[PDB]
RNA sequence: AUACCACACACAAGGGAUCGUUUGGCUCCUGGGACGAGGAAGGGCGCAGCAGAGAGCGAUAUGUGUGGGAGCAGCAGCAAUG
RNA sequence: AAAACAGUGAAAUUGUGUGUGGACCCGAAUGGAUCGGGCCCGUCUUGAAACACGGACCAAGGAGUGCACAUACACU
RNA sequence: GUACCGAGUGAUCGGUGGUGGAGGUAGAUGCAGAGCAGAUCUUGGUGGUAGUAGCGAUAAUUUGUCUUCAGCGGCAAAGACU
């Protein structure tokens, strides 16, 4: 909801910012061997435990 | 009923982040962290031996005992600009 | 082929006509696919090919055993040696009213050559003569 | 035989020391045999190929060409030489890397720092052949 | 490249092949089997009578429970079916190469459907919720296709 | 049995056994046995030209000195004034 | 928890073509109708085809071993 | 690895033709984590049943028109409902 602590939104923020795909970019790069970001998280399949 | 109906009421949160270790475990009525036992001195007991190596020395990052041991392969050698002090020490 | 050996040739055809061409199947590898062909003996309490009732299949023992002299004979009337080297033929110099060569499947083509030439001054049948080496 | 205790013989050993080398043993994993003629104008018996220098090829596709290399590649540890190159289905041409030990050293570049390394190698010789 | 499922010239012939298609399989094949041996100007007029509901596709092979019609008469059966989804798409399939054969040089006419074949392309996964907390399989069943028509000799 | 069901063989599907390979594991031996109020071990958050995870590093987030010496893996730019 | 090589590519199972049969095995044959014999395996049990239990199908894994102490035999 | 053909009472062994693309045996001895149909066996993959059982408690929907390229999607006009 709207109230939150300083604790629960910095939490949030940091949630936020790592929740992306690999740039197109690295694919090129003749080392490189991943696929897909096993990371990646979904609203509507985990919870954070944010609280 | 016990079963479905009564998850509906599940809308309250015993526990929030520890400050000390990071694991979500601090129990705010109790004052106590269930991980850790903040606020006491010592860490907590742990359960098991297979359960406390995930939690020690080498689990992280060691920055300090890494430098300490190369400083003592090269004989604590100090700031080059202060020979004179570690000389007459 | 079409060769035989001399000292059976007026004999060799009764030896073939006369040889079984049974086969010891092993009992319900018919019925379950995960059960092979390969002979193996039933051990079962019930079992009615152990027991021997008649209608059931007839299992191997020392009876169907050939006689002394025919075993081991190819059709040709020859026995076989292998053979991988040319100082392999060296030992068969003094057998060769009897026995034949077999060269082994891994020789390539360069040693076969070498092989084959030997086996003709010799006077050493082969019987694997075609081979690989017929292109 | 080998009888010092502290170096190893182990095929595992070897090849890991082999891939994850790195710095100044990186270098090392790129030298190629001098001809005749410059093993007398210089003391060395191998060197370090660099851009610009001239090669001829002793082994594989293109065996007896001579060229100029173009580019080193040392993480995957080939040589580019100009002019040998293989054509695509699109007309388009791509080098092919050689790796370091089929080539031989016909003329040195000797742009930068070059003359100072022959001379250090040569100093370190002679510093014990002498003794 | 593709290997074609047999051997036929290609002077005299024309082809297409397809992968992972998004038709049902079960369908696809009995739709299939009824336009074999057929010339092609009669199986594209046979297709148009299907979407109409005007004649019907019989079965055969997967044919259990199904319905009995009085256009299945024309095959010799009771039982008949429309399965409009897969007709769309193989009359479509069997449009394209008249356009190949009149662009290749030969008649739009003496082609026969010489040979066409079916095959089970890897399931594509789904669930559905059952009752007392259970989660059952909901899959998809895709197919491959091949087509080789023929001129006749006559 | 025109078309169903079964078996055999050839071709196309479907799956990942077998054989060939291994910058990993395990065991024995030898060395080592070096943390913290000068703030440790462990947790969090920031730092890249395009940069999510991991690695490296702290608002000095590739600084200084010594010994060397050729490229920086992709694209754009840098480099014997290193 | 899973996941090695952009190698090789078995079996279960599916489609198409060509042949042979109506569950299949053993013995004996025809140009051709077939003749004779056979109940479903494993297991406890006085006694199993059982209205006794386990088994839908294929691959891979899967169960008398090591040490100590007396012992009889064979060998030095 | 796959079809055929030969040898052995049998456990098994040998050859020939396609596929494959780098390693492999024969004799005598040594050490064992050394042979599967079954355990409501363990892990992974696939059938028959079957184009079948079902997918439709609640207020309700029709016509034209544009897209969509084939969404009872959007917009107008009616008909209903909380
Ligand atoms: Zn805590």
């Amino acid at each position: 909801g709207s109230i939150k602590t300083r604790r629960i939104k910095v939490q949030l923020v940091s949630a936020l910012k790592k929740n992306r795909c690999i740039p197109q970019w690295k694919r090129a790069c003749p080392g490189f061997k991943q696929q897909y970001n096993f990371t990646k998280r979904s609203w509507k399949r985990k919870t954070l435990k944010a609280c | 009923s016990k079963g479905t109906p009564s998850n509906g009421k599940k809308n309250k949160r015993n526990h929030t982040t520890c400050c000390r270790c990071g694991s979500v475990s601090f129990h705010k009525q109790k004052g106590k962290c269930s991980s850790c036992a903040y606020p006491e001195k010592k860490m907590k007991k742990m359960q098991n031996r297979k359960a406390m190596l995930k939690k020690t020395t080498g689990t992280g990052k060691m920055r300090h005992m890494k430098k300490e041991r190369i400083s003592r392969r090269a004989g604590y050698p100090g700031n080059p600009i202060l020979k004179e002090i570690r000389n007459k020490i | 082929m079409d060769i035989v050996n001399p000292s059976l040739s007026k004999v060799i055809d009764i030896i073939n006509k006369g040889k079984s061409k049974k086969q010891f199947k092993r009992f319900q590898s018919w019925r379950v696919k995960r059960v092979s062909e390969s002979w193996r003996k039933p051990r079962g309490i019930d079992n009615r090919m152990r027991r021997k009732f008649g209608g059931a299949p007839d299992m191997p023992g020392i009876g169907y055993k050939k006689p002394n002299a025919i075993r081991f004979l190819l059709p040709n009337g020859y026995r076989k040696i292998m053979v991988a080297c040319v100082k392999d033929l060296e030992a068969l110099i003094s057998l060769n009213s009897f026995y034949c060569a077999e060269i082994r499947h891994a020789v390539g083509s360069k040693k076969r050559i070498e092989i084959l030439e030997r086996a003709e001054e010799l006077g050493i049948l082969v019987i694997n003569k075609e081979g690989k080496l017929v292109k | 035989m080998k009888f010092n205790k502290n170096v190893t013989a182990s095929r595992r050993k070897n090849r890991k020391a082999h891939f994850t080398s790195i710095g100044l043993e990186r270098t090392k994993l790129m030298n190629a045999p001098l001809s005749k003629d410059l093993k007398e104008e210089y003391g060395i018996k191998r060197i370090a190929v660099r851009p610009g220098d001239m090669v001829k090829v002793v082994s594989g596709e293109f065996k007896k060409k001579e060229g100029v290399v173009m580019k080193v590649n040392r993480h995957d540890i080939k040589i580019e030489v100009e002019g040998c190159f293989v054509q695509k289905e699109d007309g388009k041409k791509i080098n092919k890397g050689i790796h370091p030990s089929n080539l031989r050293i016909i003329k040195l570049s000797m742009e930068k720092d070059r003359a100072e390394i022959i001379n250090k190698k040569v100093e370190a010789m002679k510093s014990e052949v002498k003794a | 490249a593709h290997k074609y499922s047999c051997d036929i010239s290609e002077a005299t012939s024309v082809r297409s092949q397809y992968n992972n298609i998004k038709i049902k399989f079960k369908n696809t094949r009995e739709v299939c089997n009824i336009i074999k041996t057929m010339e092609l100007n009669k199986a594209i007029a046979y297709l148009n009578d299907v979407l109409r509901f005007k004649k019907c596709i019989p079965v055969f092979r997967f044919a259990k429970k199904c319905g009995r019609t009085p256009q299945a008469k024309e095959f010799g059966t009771d039982k008949g079916k429309w399965p409009v989804k897969s007709v769309a798409f193989v009359k479509k399939m069997l449009e394209d190469l008249l356009v190949e054969a009149e662009k290749k040089g030969l008649g739009t006419s003496e082609l026969v459907i010489k040979h066409i074949q079916v095959n089970q392309a890897p399931k594509i996964y789904g669930r559905k919720h059952g009752a007392f907390g259970r989660i059952k399989p909901y899959n998809k069943s895709p197919s491959h296709i091949e087509v080789i028509a023929v001129k006749r000799e006559h």
